[PDB]
Order: C-alpha cells, then sequence, then structure tokens
C-alpha cells in the first residue's frame, strides 16, 4: 500500500 | 478487544485518530494507500484478518484448507453479517473478486489477483475473458473455493488486504459511486459509517451485526485528515487526538522523546521510503541519469543528520528484514559518498549534463511538513553534489496518486508498505503490467525473475531469485532508495491494546480500549  | 483482568475501562469509549490526509475513497476496490486502509479495516472484513501481533487469523472464514497450494477452500462462519442484517455468504466474495478483476472497475489493486495467481486473471485483466471466468466459486452459501494457476504456499497471507474484502452488491448496484455515502453504505466490519465530511472528519460507530461485536469495546472512532505532522502533535498534546498518524515532525521529535518518552512508540515497519523516478520520461529513461541521482544522494546526512528518527539507510526496495529476504548489499553502498559523487558526476556528464546546461526537473511530494523538509534537504544535496536544478511541487494526497498513475511527473517522493510479509509484496509492484507500478518501470528480465519463483518449489531458490530481482532493479536504477522506516507515532497512555508488534501495522479499532483516566 502507498504510505502517505 | 481482549481487556486484561484488573484494567478499569473509561465510561466513554470513543477514540480520535489522525489519518494523514483525506482518503481517496471508501470503496475497497478503489483504494491504494495507508490512510484508505486504516479506515477500510474497521468497515470491511475479508476471509482472514490480522491478530494484535500481526499474524493472519480467521475473519469471515473460520477455517480453510488447501490442496497442493493450488486449490484453497474457505469455510465461512454462519453468523457473519452485513450491517443491514443480511448474511455474508460465499456469493458476496465471488461477486467482489470478479468486480475487482473487472477492467471497468479500474481498481489500482486490479493486479492483487495476479499476485495471488487466481486462475484466468491475466485474460480478464486484458479484456480477453469476462470477469465471470475468474477461478473462484461458491460451492454453497458458506464455502468459498479459489483455484490458482500455480502453487502459492503463502497465498492466504494476502487475504488480510482491503482489496479482497467483500462489497455489498445490492448497494453497489443501486447507488453506483454513491454507495459509500452514510445513508447508502452497508458494511461487515466492526464499525459502520456514521459521518463523512470531506477535509474535516470521518466518524464510525459500532456495527452491532458484526459477528464478534461482543468483544468490540470502542463505540465511536473519528479519523481526521491532518497532513501537517506538527499540527497532529499539537492537537494530540492539547488532548484532542489520542493517536497520531505515523508521520513525525522533524521540528518536534527529539523534544517529544525527552518530554513524553512513554507516549512515543517506535517499532519495526516493513516500508521503504524512496524517490520514485518516472522511468518512461526523458531524460529519466537513461540509466546514467537515474544512477547519478541514486548515487549522489547522501543517505547518512538525510537519515541520520536531518530526519534522525531511527530509520535505516536503504540500498534496496524490499526491506532486508522481510520474511524470506536474503539480499546482497550493492558495492556502491559500501563506497564513500565522495566516491559516489565522483561517479555520479561522471555519469551525468556522459548523459550530456554539463554545468553550462544543468539537468533541471520537478520533485513532487504529497503535502506534508516531513516530506517538504526532506525534499528541501534532498534538492539541496543533489544541487551541491551534482549541480542539478530541482523544482519542488506539493499535491494533496488523492491528486498526487493520480498524477503518478498518469505519469505526469518527473521524480516523486514515495513510500511502499508491505501488504503481506513476503518479498513479492514489494517486488510484484515493479512488474511491467502491475496496476501498482507508478515508477512506470518495464523490464522483461525483472519480470522473468519473478515468474520463476513460482516455478521452483524451494524456498532457497525463491530467495535467491528475490535477491537477483533486487539486483536487476538496482542495476537499472529504477528508483532511489532512501530509508527503511521505523513506525513512529504518539499513543495516549490510556489507549490499551496496541502492541506495536505487527510490522505491517494492521490495526483494527475493534482490538483497542480506553483505560479510565
Ligand atoms: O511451503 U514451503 O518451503
Ligand atoms: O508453513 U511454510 O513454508
Ligand atoms: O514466519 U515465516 O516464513
Ligand atoms: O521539470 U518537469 O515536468
Ligand atoms: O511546522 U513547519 O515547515
Amino acid at each position: 500500500k502507498k504510505k502517505a | 478487544a481482549d481487556v486484561p483482568a484488573g484494567v478499569q475501562l473509561a465510561d466513554k469509549q470513543t477514540l480520535v485518530r489522525n489519518n494523514g490526509s483525506e482518503v481517496q475513497s471508501l470503496d475497497p476496490h478503489k483504494i491504494e494507500g495507508v490512510p484508505e486502509s486504516n479506515v477500510s479495516r474497521d468497515l470491511f472484513e475479508g476471509l482472514l484478518i490480522s491478530d494484535v501481533e500481526g499474524h493472519p487469523s480467521p475473519g469471515v472464514a473460520e477455517k480453510w484448507e488447501n490442496k497442493d497450494f493450488k486449490v484453497w477452500t474457505f469455510h465461512l462462519r454462519e453468523n457473519a453479517k452485513w450491517s443491514d442484517g443480511t448474511p455474508v455468504t460465499a456469493h458476496d466474495f465471488v461477486y467482489s473478486w470478479q468486480r475487482l478483476a473487472d477492467p471497468n472497475t479500474a481498481s489500482p489493486y486490479a493486479s492483487y489477483l495476479q499476485y495471488g495467481h487466481i486462475a484466468n486473471i491475466d485474460d480478464i485483466i486484458a479484456g480477453k475473458k469476462p470477469a465471470t471466468d475468474l477461478g473462484v466459486k461458491a460451492l454453497d452459501d458458506h464455502t468459498f473455493e479459489v483455484t490458482l494457476s500455480e502453487p502459492v504456499p503463502y497465498f492466504y497471507k494476502l487475504l488480510v488486504h482491503p482489496s479482497v474484502s467483500p462489497v455489498p452488491k445490492s448497494a453497489v448496484e443501486k447507488f453506483g459511486d454513491k454507495w459509500t455515502q452514510p445513508a447508502n453504505i452497508v458494511t461487515n466490519g466492526a464499525y459502520k459509517l456514521k459521518n463523512w465530511v470531506v477535509n474535516e472528519r470521518i466518524v464510525l460507530e459500532r456495527n452491532p451485526q458484526y459477528w464478534d461485536n461482543a468483544k468490540t469495546v470502542i463505540n465511536q472512532v473519528t479519523y481526521l485528515p491532518i497532513s501537517s505532522e506538527v499540527t497532529d502533535v499539537n492537537r494530540y498534546r492539547s488532548g484532542e487526538i489520542d493517536m497520531t498518524y505515523n508521520n513525525m515532525p522533524i521540528e518536534l521529535f527529539q523534544k517529544l522523546k525527552k518530554e513524553i518518552p512513554n507516549e512515543v512508540r517506535v517499532d519495526p515497519y516493513l516500508c521503504t521510503y524512496y524517490y520514485e523516478i518516472n522511468n518512461q520520461k526523458a531524460p529519466f529513461n537513461d540509466v546514467r541519469v537515474r544512477t547519478a541521482l541514486k548515487l549522489a544522494l547522501d543517505r547518512d546526512i538525510i537519515v541520520n543528520k536531518v530526519k534522525n528518527q531511527g530509520d535505516l539507510p536503504a540500498y534496496s526496495y524490499t526491506p532486508p528484514y522481510t520474511d524470506g529476504a536474503k539480499l546482497v548489499e550493492p558495492e556502491w553502498f559500501k563506497w564513500s559518498q565522495q566516491k559516489r559523487n565522483e561517479e555520479a558526476k561522471k555519469l551525468l556528464a556522459e548523459a550530456g549534463f554539463t554545468a553550462d546546461k544543468p539537468l533541471t526537473f520537478d520533485l513532487l511530494y504529497n503535502t506534508s511538513d516531513l516530506h517538504k523538509k526532506l525534499a528541501i534537504a534532498v534538492a539541496s544535496i543533489w544541487k551541491k553534489n551534482l549541480g542539478v536544478n530541482v523544482n519542488l511541487e506539493n499535491q494533496e494526497w488523492k491528486t498526487f496518486l493520480d498524477t503518478r498513475h498518469q505519469g505526469t511527473f518527473d521524480v516523486a517522493r514515495a513510500g511502499w508498505c508491505a501488504d503481506y510479509n513476503e518479498p513479492t509484496s514489494f517486488l510484484n509492484t515493479m512488474l511491467s503490467d502491475s496496476s501498482n507500478n507508478t515508477a512506470h518501470y518495464k523490464s522483461p528480465a525483472f519480470d522473468k525473475l519473478i515468474a520463476d519463483t513460482l516455478k521452483v518449489a524451494d524456498d532457497t531458490q525463491r530467495s535467491e531469485l528475490y535477491a537477483k530481482a533486487e539486483q536487476q532493479l538496482d542495476k537499472d536504477s529504477a528508483i532511489v532508495p532512501v530509508y527503511y522506516y521505523v513506525n513512529a507515532r504518539l499513543v495516549k497512555p490510556w489507549v490499551g491494546g496496541y502492541t506495536g508488534k505487527d510490522p505491517l501495522d494492521n490495526i483494527y479499532v475493534k482490538n483497542l480500549y480506553i483505560i479510565k483516566h
């Protein structure tokens, strides 16, 4: 998942 | 939640969490980030969930079996229900996984069914066969059967991810894109959506139909969208936020460690921070240009003298502590910075980038104090060690994701966290056709290395193939690795149930509880  | 004997519980069981930014969506087939997944785990539950230490455990499926790692059968619990009282059945999963695979859904995680190798996924993704052809079947209302095209021993580890959670067909089909509004949404997790105010808050309340509802303690949880780490800290310490987002401000960190050391939680995290290069955009399509950026970046200054929050300088994409990773350290990582700079200057000069004609490009990051401070320090190191001109640009989260998928960027701040603890959770995102490939990296040599891992039935050759795949990415300089994260955040002393033991940080608010204070 892309981590903000 | 499993409350210890002797703990006194507060009278009001409510929790406020900061979530980093406004989510891209509440539909599980349309999300790709950590903010999106934090809220999704509390609303939608899939076959397995993670326990408080991170291990894959029973969710909707009570038990499951496999035949040769190729045919997996899940026995769904009879009391699993949606928030409207209707039962969660195997048919919900057939519908949901075909909707995820369907090109029309345009899910950023379409490829997650490829990672799992469900029969026929490649043809469905390519428009060659209808989604109804997917290798999943409901043998009855309580038995879901999945067929893979190859043996995948770690298959069930993937199932804790939001993309493979169920969606309620009746709401999706009646409201389209507004099926997620509070008045229309139907959920099967421990909470249901109460309120959603864009750029203000998301409020969830307990879902009484949840099968494990008798163990849920918190009745209400609010998710805030604050992307300023300094503001998240201020509001935490003034008493409004019980748990920060896990981005810590360079401005206050050392001081919090000194002042409220018991509240500062720092644990291992399987995520890598890096600068994503658009591999298809000139002049970034030249390996010398990418290698110079990778080498001229001084990780010791950035990690240890600028951020200084416990991260480890990185030399690869997959974190070296991932289960099954046996990576070899590249020799450039072993050199001095001085030698890296000289080599970098040399390669940039070979590409046609003089002092008379510096390379100039944009560095895009998602609005944030932390990413801005890091981008400023990096633009500065690249200027000093290479003579390149860097234009900093910030974008709100959901737009920033969009820009990267579209390819309208040069270089972008990035960070990938594992979805399951196995090296393909990282490596599959660099496949040429992966829907998560925002590097726009296309390498047939890399793709073949990953394909072969499932053709061997030996974990030593699989690991050896993962280490060669990291070496291929390194050779191509597909990205600029910066650091391997530590998960750092503040948690009030009265928030019980958070161990910090799961390296994937799969928190469920249903496992937490507020101690009387
Ligand atoms: O499933 U085994 O090495
Ligand atoms: O349970 U095993 O490789
Ligand atoms: O814990 U194991 O492969
Ligand atoms: O430097 U420009 O897109
Ligand atoms: O808080 U300030 O860049």
